[PDB]
């Protein structure tokens, strides 16, 4: 039901993104390849892992226009602000990191799916000539997550995650 | 000799090894530099996963070769 690090990379390859670089917060120490983030425009980050825990949480960094970066936490805005300060220090100088203001209570333990799905839609929404406000991007994310769960999304995503976990270790 | 171990997170780890080093010893060396327990490590070279009980010479790993390190971690 949880997406492994290799499973995340395999997902983006099958989606036509090639070989991606991801990030992590391992034992409290972040590893963010900002050159790859600038080139990819996004980066899934596996947090909450370390020497005594292999099961954590997926979040998504997003590069906007100019020097703007965004953090999409599937657990909601306040969960994302817990990572904002340590992840901001990893960005190039002159950058600003903003947490996408989406609602809480909709992750359902499917952060790997939300990052690879809603996170990319948030990436395209923020990287266009006339983008909606940051308030509107988070509200769209909250509504889409809630609408997918309303359409039996938990049973469909957990089933799809078990399939991907079966085609890999 | 020096070898390079590349993670999926972009980091490159340089290791001092000998061709007769076992895979378990190479994993233990990675733990001393990065702190990752060997149970979390998957070592890859030439599209092959290195098995415990064998040595680097069994896979024809030379000086300044590049290995890949996938970690047994997940999230939800």
């Amino acid at each position: 039901v949880e997406l492994t690090q290799e499973g995340m990379h395999a997902i983006f390859a099958r989606m036509g993104y090639g070989d991606i670089t991801s990030g992590s917060i391992y034992n409290g120490v972040p590893t963010i390849d900002t050159g790859a983030l600038n080139r990819q425009g996004f980066m899934p980050v596996l947090t909450g892992v370390g020497p005594h825990r292999d099961s954590g949480h997926w979040i998504m960094l997003i590069k906007g226009p100019g020097n703007q970066y965004y953090l999409f936490d599937p657990l909601g805005k306040t969960s994302g602000e817990g990572y904002q300060n340590i992840l901001a220090a990893q960005l190039p100088m002159g950058s600003t990191l903003s947490v996408i203001p989406n609602g809480s209570g909709l992750n359902m333990g499917l952060a790997g799916y939300w990052v690879a799905s809603a996170g990319l839609r948030a990436h395209q929404a923020l990287n266009q000539h006339n983008p909606p406000t940051l308030l509107n991007v988070g509200q769209t994310i909250t509504n889409e997550m809630r609408n997918e769960l309303d359409h039996d999304g938990y049973r469909k995503i957990t089933g799809w995650l078990r399939a991907v976990a079966d085609e890999f270790p | 000799m020096q070898i390079f171990v590349k993670t999926l997170t972009g980091k490159t780890i340089t290791l001092e090894v000998e061709p007769s080093d076992t895979i378990e010893n190479v994993k233990a060396k990675i733990q001393d530099k990065e702190g990752i327990p060997p149970d979390q490590q998957r070592l890859i070279f030439a599209g092959k996963q290195l098995e415990d009980g064998r040595t680097l010479s069994d896979y024809n790993i030379q000086k300044e070769s590049t290995l890949h390190l996938v970690l047994r971690l997940r999230g939800g």
